[PDB]
RNA sequence: UUUCUCUUCAGAUCGCAUAAAUCUUUCGCCUUUUACUAAAGAUUUCCGUGGAGAGGAA
RNA sequence: CUCCGAACGGUAAGAGCCUAGCAUGUAGA
C-alpha cells in the first residue's frame, strides 16, 4: 500500500560504537572535516571543540564567542574554519593558523548559521532580525546579500549548482530567488513551520528534502515533492545523507525518524536515549552527520556527547 | 550584557511556543506560559523540587531547555564576576552586589 | 558542469564590479 | 564622579525653570501685553 | 564547576 | 636603440633599510577618553620595486 | 647624567538696543 513497501532497501542496521562526552552544554553544529583529520564539534559554553574526525579524541578547543555558536563550517579551497553564531565572531581557526581571523561582519543582529559555499567565493549568515549577508570570502562584507527575510533565518546555502537560492526567515517567508540577481525573484512564501531540515538526497537533482512535520522530498529545478515519505512529526533540526544515497534526519524533540534513501518514510524511526545526566524528556538529536568514509554516523545529542553509530552486518531487514 | 541573553531566551521561548508543539494555530496561548516558566526558574532558584505544572509534556521540555540555558548562563557571567574579584580591576559598585547576591 | 563555472564566473564578475563601485 | 554629572543636570535644570519663569512673564510677554 | 569554585572563593 | 601608457604574475634580504594604522595577547601607567610605554602574532595603507602583452616619439 | 607632552572633563543661564566678513548666477515670458 505505501510506496517502497513491497520493495525494501536491504540496507545494514545501525550500531552504536562510542560517546564522546567533552562539550559543556547543547551541542550546536557538528561537522567532520573534509580531510578526516578533524572534527569539528561546537558546543554553547563558548568553546569550539575540534576534535578527532573517525577517532574522537580530543584534538584542540577554540573560544572567541561570547555566547553558543550556532554555526560551524569549514571550507575546502578556504582551509579555514567559519563560526556564526550570536556573538557576530568568525573563528578563522586554520589548520596550521589556529587563530580567529575571518572577523564576520554585516548582521546587525545575533545569528543561527551560516554556509560558506564549496567553489563560489561567495558564504550565507543566517541574521536575526533581517539580514541574509552573504559573506563573501577574504572580504567579511555581504557586498551582495540575498536579503528576502522578515526573521531569524532559518538556514542558508549556495553553491555552483543551480538552484539558485536555499533560506528561510523565522517569520514564514523565504526568498527562492535567483542568487546571481540578489532581488526576490520568486518569493518563497511557504513552509510557515521550523523548516529547518534540508539536506542532500540521492541526485543533485528531484533529490529529498523535510520538514518537522510530514517531510517529503523536493527538487534542485523548480522544487517537487516526488519521494512522498511519510508524517515525519518530529522536529527535523537537521539532516545530513550517507555517502550511499541515503538519508538520515535528527530530531529536536529525541526521535530522530530514520527514512531511507527512496521510501521516505521511517525505515528505523530511532530515537534518543536518556543521557546519565540528561532529564526524561529534555534531550532532542542537534546535529547527525556521516563521516567522510560513511563508516560511523556521528551523532551529537543534547547531552554534550558525540555518538558514533556505525554499521553492522545483517540483511534481515526485510519489511513490508 | 546579560540583557541581550535574558532577551535571546526570551524569543527562544517565543519561536518555541510558536514551533515547538504549538498545539496548532487555534488561537493558541500568550505570554503567560512564559511568566510560567519564569516562575519555575525561580522556585528553582530555591534549590525546591518545584516546576511548571499546567502545561503539556513538549511545554514543560522546552521550559525547562530554556531555564537550564539561563541558568548557566547566569553562572557563566558569575564565575566571570568571581574571576575579576581577588584582583577586582577596579569593579563598580552595583556589579559587586550583584556578584556577590550570585555566589 | 560548464554551467556552473559560467554561474562561478559570473558572480566573480559582478563581485569585482561591486568592489570597484564602493572600493 | 558620576555626582558632577548630577548636579550639572541638576543646575540645567533650574536654568531652564528660571529661564522659562523669566520668559513667560517676560517684558516682551507680561509687560508687552499689560499695555494691551 | 561548583566545587572548584566554592573552594577558591 | 630610449621613453610614457596597464589590464597582468610576484614569496628574490620583491626595498644590503625601515613608516604607520587595525585586531588579538602580555607589562608600565592610570582621574574618564583620545593622545601613550615596550614585547609577541596576524591583516591592511602609504614611499616603492621586479617580469610579460598591446598601443603612442626619436 | 640631559626623557621635554597635549586636548576634553572649564569658563551660569538671561529679557531691551546695535553694528557685519559671507552666499545665488538660474528657469521663464
Amino acid at each position: 500500500k505505501a510506496p517502497t513497501m513491497p520493495k525494501p532497501q536491504w540496507h545494514p542496521p545501525w550500531k552504536l560504537y562510542r560517546v564522546i562526552s567533552g562539550h559543556l552544554g547543547w551541542v550546536r553544529c557538528i561537522a567532520v572535516e573534509p580531510g578526516n583529520q578533524w572534527f569539528v564539534t561546537g558546543s554553547a559554553d563558548r568553546t569550539i571543540k575540534i576534535w578527532d574526525l573517525a577517532s574522537g579524541k580530543l584534538k584542540l578547543s577554540l573560544t572567541g564567542h561570547i555566547s553558543t555558536v550556532r554555526g560551524v563550517i569549514v571550507s575546502t579551497r578556504s582551509p579555514y574554519l567559519f563560526s556564526c553564531g550570536e556573538d557576530k565572531q568568525v573563528k578563522c581557526w586554520d589548520l596550521e593558523y589556529n587563530k580567529v581571523i575571518r572577523h564576520y561582519h554585516g548582521h546587525l543582529s545575533a545569528v543561527y548559521g551560516l554556509d560558506l559555499h564549496p567553489t563560489i567565493d561567495v558564504l550565507v549568515t543566517c541574521s536575526r532580525d533581517s539580514t541574509a549577508r552573504i559573506w563573501d570570502v577574504r572580504t567579511k562584507a555581504s557586498v551582495h546579500t540575498l536579503s528576502g527575510h522578515t526573521n531569524a533565518v532559518a538556514t542558508v546555502r549556495c553553491q555552483a549548482a543551480e538552484p539558485q537560492i536555499i533560506t528561510g526567515s523565522h517569520d514564514t517567508t523565504i526568498r527562492l530567488w535567483d542568487l546571481v540577481a540578489g532581488k526576490t525573484r520568486v518569493t518563497l512564501t511557504n513552509h510557515k513551520k521550523s523548516v529547518r531540515a534540508v539536506v542532500l538526497h540521492p541526485r543533485h537533482y528531484t533529490f529529498a528534502s523535510g520538514s518537522p512535520d510530514n517531510i517529503k522530498q523536493w527538487k534542485f529545478p523548480d522544487g517537487s515533492f516526488i519521494q512522498n515519505l511519510s508524517g515525519h512529526n518530529a522536529i527535523i533540526n537537521t539532516l545530513t545523507v550517507n555517502s550511499d544515497g541515503v538519508l538520515v534526519s535528527g530530531a529536536d524533540n529525541g526521535t530522530m525518524h530514520l527514512w531511507d534513501w527512496r521510501t521516505g518514510y521511517n525505515f528505523q524511526r530511532v530515537h534518543a536515549a536518556v543521557q546519565p545526566g540528561s532529564l526524561d524528556s529534555e534531550s532532542g538529536i542537534f546535529a547527525c552527520a556521516f563521516d567522510q568514509s560513511e563508516s560511523r554516523l556521528l551523532t551529537a545529542e543534547a547531552d554534550k556527547t558525540i555518538k558514533v553509530y556505525r554499521e553492522d552486518d545483517t540483511a534481515t531487514e526485510e519489511t513490508h | 550584557v546579560e540583557s541581550h541573553f535574558d532577551l535571546e531566551l526570551r524569543a527562544a521561548v517565543m519561536h518555541d511556543i510558536l514551533d515547538m508543539m504549538p498545539e496548532g494555530i487555534k488561537q493558541n496561548k500568550a505570554r503567560t506560559i512564559l511568566q510560567h516558566l519564569s516562575e519555575a526558574w525561580r522556585c528553582w532558584k530555591a534549590n525546591i523540587p518545584w516546576k511548571v505544572p499546567g502545561l503539556p509534556t513538549p511545554i514543560e521540555n522546552m521550559i525547562l531547555r530554556y531555564v537550564k540555558a539561563k541558568a548557566d548562563w547566569w553562572t557563566n557571567t558569575a564565575h566571570y564576576n568571581r574571576e575579576r574579584i581577588r584582583r577586582g580591576a577596579t569593579v563598580d559598585k552595583t556589579v559587586c552586589k550583584k556578584n556577590l547576591g550570585r555566589l | 558542469e560548464e554551467a556552473i563555472k559560467e554561474i562561478t564566473e559570473k558572480t566573480r564578475v559582478a563581485l569585482e564590479k561591486s568592489v570597484s563601485q564602493k572600493v | 564622579e558620576a555626582r558632577k554629572r548630577e548636579l550639572k543636570k541638576n543646575k540645567k535644570q533650574r536654568m531652564m525653570v528660571r529661564a522659562a519663569v523669566l520668559k513667560m512673564k517676560d517684558p516682551k510677554q507680561i509687560i508687552r501685553d499689560m499695555e494691551k | 564547576e561548583f566545587h572548584k569554585k566554592f573552594m577558591e572563593k
